[PDB]
């Protein structure tokens, strides 16, 4: 059960704004293959940028109006067998 | 006043200089040139693929402008004047995007495929004139849209510094984007409910600079390569696919050449042939004035004219044997020149046709063999507790990450503790948390989510006095 | 049998091998050709002078024969059956004449102007067969004419050793006139009462070798020179003439020259420009596959089509502006050749102009001044005696000439005497005989002619032993 | 008065055989230049030998066939005033 962690703090005082957790995309990696990053050593374990380039494929899957201009965003694929 | 509304325009690339951007769209159905939309969607393996839409290059002045390619909403999944609580919608496909493919920015390319996309809402407001409204896209300039019914565009092939003379073949695009440009795409067509109104997606790319170019391929490059590596598995049939070609090149090649030794051969039997003539005709210019020398110290003989007359029509006949000789070196030159250049081509293709060999059954040698997928990636590292979940360290707010992992690509997870003091990070390699004191840096143990437990002392040599 | 009579012919040329010589004259009034006789009578100075009829040269078999060059009577001053007791006659032209003009054997030439000439006559005798005569012309071969009523004769062009193709211009001709040829003008006319008689003017002359030809050659060589010398009163006019036309040619020269540096720069600024055209297509070509090497190392990206293209394009570009450089090059070379060999005929022009003044005043530097006639020449020696007038030394025989005088050229008159013991000699010098010893050679002394008295006695230093 | 003098001997005994003399030319120089033998040094001075080329020009002044194979000829070019 494949999950998108996205954060996101003031792009100033750095502080934490916010966390929305996205819809299980069970075994579907695709995703990740959207934004390049690999498999491999990245499943559960890394907590990549969100860079500009990805606002537009990420955004189609969270509630949040990314605004990049006021807030630094940062993605993690979290990964858990069944619901949760 | 305000934006120094101009031109209006259909679907093309814009050039406006930087000043405030302002765009004046000339309202009309899609064109068949942009069009392309309609091969593109054409239902691809799941991916991003693209087309190039127009080029972009060396323009003008020493500032920089970006380029408003706005055109009608016609790449929405399904549209309507929504509710205002949503500021993002999906589309279908995303025009402005500086993708810089080969070499160049692509001042605009068809991203439309096998990938979700979604979008930003600007809903316009009113200004002092008629039909002029601001639509502040988050990201960059205002920019003040003019849609007009009266379809009086500008024809002219678009502006100087973009030529819409791109390769329009249908091929992928990585993370470029909208790096340094497109970041724009976001469907403004919100105007009021009483004015110009109608569903417009306009797109601003930056103008990319030579360097920037540089600046973005090479990147562009780096993200390859890399995800080559992770994928061995497909990678090779990326190299076979440049083996392929690769031949198919050095063939045409050696044909090509063939031909070259062919109007080489060619040229030389007949300049050769020609030349042979020359000579016969001079020889006997030659062995005439020789048939009368003997009336040479006879000035006054008459017979002494024949001999002057032999001596000019040698001179006449040499000088045409000289460029006759001529014509031919340079023929016999060309014609070696060819003659090698062949077996040239030989030589490459024989390298280049053994090479596909050493790129085919070396497909099979990593797509013959077995791998394995998701669910098991997911398996290899203990999965991160939800911030909520961390029990036992009072409370915590998340915070920036910046703890180089080891292996992947990503920093380590990370959250605030005691007011500010205490830091932890999720360490997915054993499943555990990991205490670091704030000003110092330094490691204060292990602890574990569920209780807040230790599980290990401080271990001074391990610290992270490396984020703020 | 006895001459081997063969095929009929008119007035031709006409080679026989040695053997006997026979002669088979085909009757027909005197044809157009032979007829240059009329130009040649044309009323000139006081002169021999001639036109080359026919011309000789390196005929086939290592054996000697000559041409029978024969041709009917329309030559003699007058003719009828005369009386025997004439064994000479006149002629107003003379046939057959080894004349060595310019380098080689003038199978015949015009002999018949302004110079008395006078021939023999052998009256032919009959023989065996029907029409056949031996003529025994005293100097050569006997042969036996054949004159023929049918009008049937040879056609071929002059047997091959013979070439119709001479300077039929008309010149003057010295001693060369039978030398080691000619040597056989004989009117033959006299056959007897009752044959193929008629008029026949047959003349044989030897077909000189390409030795003999240069051993005359030279001799008239050295027959001109000294004449030449003897004359400077003329000569330098002959010298003059011949810078006229030194002038002359190299007039004709330094145009036909100037016309060469005419086509040369004609056929330069068009292989120029052509060659132009040429580096342009290629440049472009080559510019062009520098607008596309950035897809180079992109051998999947079609753009890497354009590249490859633009390849090719510059190659052929490449190699045509080669040829056209070659052509180029050749004629820069021309061009040259010419303009400096324009300036030659330039110089050797200015070389002649002026070696004609210096060969035109210097005619009145010998022509102004004034010369004495025969008359005198005549008084420059005293007149030998007549050998019966030889007073007082008993009779007298003449004998052949030996003793070389001092200046001049021939010899001294000599006599015998003392039933053949002593010899005398006129001394044109003094006036006066002297005596010479038989035996010994030894002068004897000086006697007078009136009488044979004796002057002066015998001088040893003075003898002649130098004469049988 | 300038005259011929021909004298002839046998080719083979040397004995004289015979002299002609010829009409007289006055100062008609012309017969030499036919010749080719200058007058200079020539006239009343020097006996030469008639040579093959010759006969034909000199022939038409002597009452004699110059069997110039049979014999040896020789001519001088005697010259007097007047009569003789």
């Amino acid at each position: 059960g494949l999950k998108l962690d996205l954060t996101w703090f003031d792009k100033s005082t750095e502080d934490f704004k916010g966390e929305e957790y996205s819809k299980d995309f069970g075994d579907d990696g695709s995703v990740m293959e959207s934004l390049g990053v690999p498999f491999k050593d990245n499943v559960n374990n890394g907590c990549f940028d969100v860079i500009a380039e990805w606002v537009p494929l990420l955004q189609p899957y969270f509630n949040h109006q990314i605004d990049i201009s006021d807030n630094e965003y940062f993605v993690s694929f979290d990964y858990r067998d069944g619901d949760w | 006043v305000a934006a120094p509304v101009a031109f209006g325009f259909p679907a093309l690339s814009t050039p406006g200089a930087g000043g405030l951007a302002v765009s004046i769209s000339a309202g009309a159905l899609s064109a068949a040139i942009a069009d392309i939309m309609a091969a593109l969607k054409g239902p691809f393996k799941f991916g991003l693929w693209g087309v190039a839409l127009y080029g972009v290059l060396p323009s003008q002045i020493a500032k920089d402008d970006p380029n408003m390619m706005s055109k009608i909403v016609t790449s929405l999944p399904a549209d309507d004047i929504t509710e205002s609580p949503v500021s993002s919608l999906p589309l279908d496909k995303a025009t402005v995007n500086v993708n810089v493919r080969v070499v160049d920015d692509v001042k605009d390319e068809r991203q439309n495929i096998s990938v979700v996309s979604g979008v930003p809402m600007s809903v316009p407001v009113v200004d002092a004139k008629p039909t002029e409204r601001p639509g502040v896209f988050t990201a960059s300039i205002p920019g003040a849209p003019v849609l007009n019914i009266s379809v009086n565009n500008s024809t002219p092939a678009v502006q100087t510094l973009s030529p819409g003379v791109t390769n329009n073949t249908d091929k992928d695009v990585r993370p470029a984007f909208g790096t340094q440009g497109g970041n724009t795409r976001d469907a403004v067509i919100r105007f009021p409910k009483d004015s110009g109104h109608n569903a417009v997606y306009v797109s601003v790319s930056d103008v990319l600079s030579p360097d920037q170019v540089k600046q973005r391929q090479d990147e562009e490059n780096r993200r390859q390569q890399e995800w080559d590596a992770t994928h061995p598995v497909e990678a090779a049939e990326r190299n076979y696919e440049r083996a392929r070609a690769e031949l198919n090149q050095a063939n045409e090649d050696v044909a090509r050449n063939q031909e070259r030794q062919a109007k080489a051969v060619q040229v030389y039997n007949s300049r050769k042939s020609e030349l042979d003539a020359a000579n016969k005709t001079l020889a006997d210019a030659i062995a005439e004035i020789k048939q009368f020398n003997r009336f040479a110290h006879d000035p006054m003989a008459g017979g002494h004219r024949m001999w002057q007359m032999a001596g000019l029509k040698a001179q006449r006949a040499q000088t045409d044997v000289n460029n006759k000789q001529a014509a031919f070196d340079a023929a016999a030159k060309e014609k070696s020149d060819a003659d090698a250049a062949l077996s040239s081509a030989m030589e490459s293709r024989k390298k280049k046709e053994d090479k596909k060999r050493s790129a085919e059954n070396n497909l099979n040698d990593e797509k013959n063999k077995p791998r394995k997928g998701f669910k098991d990636y997911g398996h290899d590292y203990h999965p991160a507790p939800k911030t909520e979940n961390i029990k036992g360290l009072g409370d915590l707010k998340p915070g920036i990450p910046k703890t180089p992992k080891q292996n992947g690509g990503g920093k380590r997870k990370r959250w605030t503790g005691d007011k500010g003091r205490k830091i932890y990070e999720w360490d997915s390699q054993h499943g555990e948390l990991e205490g670091y004191r704030a000003s110092d840096g330094q490691h204060l143990g292990s602890f574990d989510p569920k209780t807040g437990n230790q599980l290990k002392g401080p271990d001074p040599k391990r610290n992270i006095k490396k984020y703020l």
